[PDB]
C-alpha cells in the first residue's frame, strides 16, 4: 500500500482507490495475526 | 438477466460533464444536482 497508516490513505485517495490500498493493510494485517495465532496453538501444544 | 425494477433516468448535460455521471465522482452535477450510489448497478448511456 501507499502508506501503513490509514488516515494517510484515507485523506489522499478517494473512496473507490482508497479501498483498494485499505484492502492490502486488511490482508497483509490479517495473515499477520494468522500466523501470531498459528505460532501460538503450536506453542501452546508444547507447554501442554 | 432479468431485472426485478428497471428505471430510465433522462436528462442533458456539457460533453465535459459526462465524467461526473460515474458513481462516487466530484464537480457540481455529481455534487448538486444527479449523484449516483457508491455501489451502483446498472449501466451509463451518452451521446451528442
Amino acid at each position: 500500500a501507499i502508506s501503513s497508516v490509514l488516515n494517510d490513505i484515507l485523506s489522499r485517495l478517494d473512496k473507490v482507490e482508497a479501498e483498494v490500498q485499505i484492502d492490502r493493510l486488511i490482508t497483509g494485517r490479517l495473515q499477520s495475526l494468522q500466523t501470531y495465532v498459528t505460532q501460538q496453538l503450536i506453542r501452546a501444544a508444547e507447554i501442554r | 438477466l432479468c431485472f426485478t425494477n428497471v428505471y430510465a433516468d433522462s436528462f442533458v448535460i456539457r460533453g465535459d460533464e459526462v465524467r461526473q455521471i460515474a458513481p462516487g465522482q466530484t464537480g457540481k452535477i455529481a455534487d448538486y444536482n444527479y449523484k449516483l450510489p457508491d455501489d451502483f448497478t446498472g449501466c451509463v448511456i451518452a451521446w451528442n
